[PDB]
């Protein structure tokens, strides 16, 4: 026969969706753009390209969560605030968001590309400035669009 | 804590099998470096973009036919005189262009691409005038 | 099916089901993309069981003898 | 086998059903099928009807293991262009047929219910193809007239032999027009003359 | 000289059915299909990739139309994934 | 004799579950298979599929009491270059057949088990010979690429006949183009200008 | 003048067996044995030593193919060891 | 050289049904209509939209005289409005 579900379920989309959410990785929902924001102090080391140990259960639920869907192609782009120069920081935040897409496809995704990049603060989602991987500025977005 | 890859070659055949598959997948890679000719873009004999103002204005076609009609066509939406030289041959040189939203210049780029070398298009942009000659 | 977010509202030819908050991950129609990578056929992926044989063994349509299901 | 029927008795109630709702679900939208296939403001100037036009891009075909021939474009007519008194609507194309079916434990129960999704979805397909239909004849003659305008067929050629009062003493009729086509729409191969769909 | 395509491809690259056909159950994936005469033919969006196919058409959207022989299953590409639609009859 | 039977059961059962748990086990293993037995780079320019060679070296017969024949390389053209439309996977030359058998003391329990692994090693012989039938044709048509480079075959020759507008009033084709294939690849004997695998 | 070899040799070479055989199981070696026409081949890359073959090819990485009569019993040398091979069919 | 019209749309532009007829019995608007030899003819003021008809007539007082095949269902205008006229025979 054929399946009725696509191994997910609807209430376990929302159950996660809720969980992200208190637990502060904010998931945006317009369309089928799907939008899951991660700041940086809940993943890495403070202007480092290194993942801490206890952040892959935060990875957990993010590619347990893209187990659910049906994409094509996931975007991960990160970009964090000022520390010795754009050209330096553009090198953290490409190899930020290459780790970290590494262990997305080390995971499991469904998706057939990952695109991944990052940018020097070229795009950053609040004035306020404060510091340095504890800004809500600092941080990765993984982007998709859930297909049909 | 991590975990390890999902459809990881963590077992002693499927290794052998992924391994094999590296090593077939760059040979056909080096492979396709050696068979690959090309063109290098020196001397690749097509046209540029000719880079007017009224070129670079905003068109649509559908079309399969022959190929100095779409170009007297595009001369005239371009306000650019048309100019033939050389003689049509029996057999007409047939090109097609279903774009509906795409530059005026890239097409006379597909134009000259799909003609290849059964005629070619000049455009003189200080004279307003294209120009398709054959062979 | 669509559970707990609200009930399924539609049911979207083309796609899935549609939940009355979002897009369910339950099929609607057979038309959809559900992920068959395996399947369940006698002589699958070369042709099909030539039906007007009544012997022993079973004979593709490409003339193989399905030696696995005979 | 009861099991077998009791899918059967589901199956014709499943579709007349079917057919049913989508019967009132297209007469809801009765007004805006006549807008979408509006067939009387596509006849042509003799209220002839248009021609049927089929385009195919991008062709090939595997003759055998020698030889394919690919071509571009195929422009086919199909059911030619001739005489209209009253234009087409949709519903010779799209209505589905009413009949009421008057003719009737656990498994019967299961069967009939898959029963009556295989009538549903089996009036559905037939529904699909009717709207298949009725976008292969308008596109059709959208396609002509796209073809009229870029100079790939030609237009009818009536002719109107006019005749005077006709008849003998016991009938007549006065002015005793005779119109026919002479030239059928019809696709020119000689093909300087095209045209080529350039827009701003 | 070759035929140049079956003409009646032009009919399934619309959705309407060849005349005299039988229809065709596809499972798993946007795709219909008719047989006509020991011949199947698809009328998908999707890319048929395994079991081969004798003619092909497209139109305007990159609807295609596939005269094929009768296999009961079909393997396409849909978006780079590669997918399996299952035919009966 | 009924344990012939319990054996004769046990069989085909085993032979159904071996080819369905190497079914799903060749599909955690598609994209690995895909990279393999790639056969979509192996075509040619015109989308042809390239021959399939077949070299035996070092070969003996002996004929009767009073003859042999030695020859030391031998080169067999098999299954012809021929026009392909999508080339082919591993899954028409891999992918074994899952029918699910829904037809049913204690030597019937042990010869049950020797039948169920009489069906799972039978299973595994038609998967070894299904695996050596897609490496004899992928191989092949390696082998073809080592002789095109080498010289010892001939490329094959196709002819585009080129025609316009062709048709009459009622179908036309636009560009039609009419492929052949002229020249089989084939293994010249003329041998002087053979080459030879020197690399570094 | 005599026959080159059989061609067959160049498919039983490879391990696909000949078109219309007859399957051989074979213990204590690596061998793979087809009965195609009261002729057994074997596929090995074992040393065959006492019953004698009547056509013998070799591919690349010195797998040999055998055209021999049908005899039950396989006499090869391993690494200098006399090995037996038994044959059913 | 065509026929010119049927002459007995004479008869059925005014009520008189043709010689040797069927009567039929129309539903949902003014209408009259018999069946002669596998044709109805209707008498009408309304506008017959959908099912085509073969000939047509029209009197004085804007009454029209049409022969058509044998259709269970006629579609008319009355007044801008699509309607529906049902036949039974």
């Amino acid at each position: 026969l054929p399946c009725r579900v696509d191994g997910a379920c609807d209430a376990t989309i929302i159950k996660m969706m809720t969980d992200l959410n208190k637990k502060g990785i904010k998931v945006a929902s317009v369309g089928q753009n799907y939008l899951i924001s991660i700041p940086a102090s809940a993943l890495f080391a403070d202007q480092s390209p290194r993942l801490n140990w206890a952040s892959y259960s935060l990875l957990n639920e993010i590619a347990a969560f893209l187990k659910q869907f049906r994409k094509i192609a996931i975007t991960v782009t990160s970009y964090s605030s000022k520390y010795v120069s754009v050209k330096r920081e553009r090198a953290l935040t490409l190899a930020r968001s290459r780790v970290v897409s590494e262990y997305l496809w080390s995971q499991g995704v469904d998706s057939r590309i990952i695109f991944t990049q990052g940018l020097g603060s070229d795009k950053p989602i609040t004035s306020y400035t404060l510091g340095g991987d504890r800004s809500p500025n600092a941080r990765v977005e993984i982007t998709f669009r859930r297909a049909v | 804590f991590k975990k390890p890859p999902i459809n990881n070659p963590s077992d002693d055949a499927t290794i052998k099998l992924a391994e094999a598959a590296v090593s077939v997948s760059d040979s056909m890679l080096e492979m396709a470096k050696v068979e690959k000719v090309i063109t290098p873009p020196s001397k690749d004999n097509t046209l540029t973009i000719p880079n007017a103002y009224n070129l670079q204005a905003r068109a649509s076609v559908d079309w399969s036919g022959p190929i100095e009609e779409l170009t007297a066509r595009i001369a005239k939406a371009a306000h650019f005189r048309f100019r033939v030289l050389g003689k049509s041959p029996s057999v007409p040189v047939l090109i097609s262009i279903s774009t509906k939203d795409e530059s005026l210049a890239e097409i006379l780029r597909d134009i000259d691409y799909q003609a290849g070398k059964k005629a070619s298009i000049h455009v003189y942009p200080n004279s307003q005038v294209v120009e398709l000659r054959y062979a | 099916a669509a559970a707990a977010a609200a009930a399924a509202a539609a049911a979207a030819a083309a796609a899935a089901a549609a939940a009355a908050a979002a897009a369910a991950a339950a099929a609607a129609a057979a038309a959809a993309a559900a992920a068959a990578a395996a399947a369940a056929a006698a002589a699958a992926a070369a042709a099909a069981a030539a039906a007007a044989a009544a012997a022993a063994a079973a004979a593709a349509a490409a003339a193989a003898a399905a030696a696995a299901a005979a | 086998a009861l099991k077998e029927t009791a899918l059967s008795v589901g199956a014709q109630a499943g579709l007349a059903w079917r057919a049913k709702i989508i019967d009132e679900q297209l007469n809801k939208q009765a007004r805006n099928l006549d807008a979408i296939y509006d067939f009387n403001s596509l006849v042509l100037e003799h209220n002839i009807l248009p021609p049927v036009l089929l385009e195919g891009r991008n062709t090939l075909n595997l003759a055998d293991a020698q030889s394919i021939r690919i071509s571009d474009r195929t422009y086919k007519v199909a059911k030619q262009a001739h005489f209209i008194t009253t234009p087409p609507t949709w519903r010779q194309y799209l209505w589905m047929d009413y009949v009421k079916p008057e003719a009737p434990k656990e498994i019967w129960c299961i069967y009939t219910e898959r029963g009556w999704k295989n009538g549903i979805d089996q009036a559905n397909t037939i529904l699909e193809e009717n709207i298949a239909r009725i976008k292969e004849d308008f596109g059709g003659m959208i396609l002509y007239r796209k073809l009229l305008a870029m100079n790939m067929v030609s237009p009818p050629y009536v002719s109107h032999t006019d005749l005077g009062v006709t008849g003998d003493g016991s009938e007549i009729h006065i002015d005793d027009r005779v119109l026919r086509i002479t030239a059928l729409p019809e696709l020119n191969v000689n093909s300087a003359e095209w045209r080529a769909a350039v827009a701003k | 000289i070759p035929p140049s395509a079956n003409d009646l491809l032009l009919h399934v690259l619309e959705g309407v059915p060849p005349p005299g056909s039988r229809r065709l159950v596809v499972s798993g994936g946007d795709a219909r299909a008719w047989l006509s005469n020991e011949k199947m033919y698809v009328r998908t969006n999707l890319t048929i990739l395994s079991p081969g196919w004798l003619a092909s058409m497209t139109s305007a959207d990159g609807t295609h139309a596939y005269e094929m022989q009768k296999s009961p299953v079909l393997l396409v590409s849909w978006h780079g994934k590669v997918m399996q639609l299952k035919v009966e009859g």
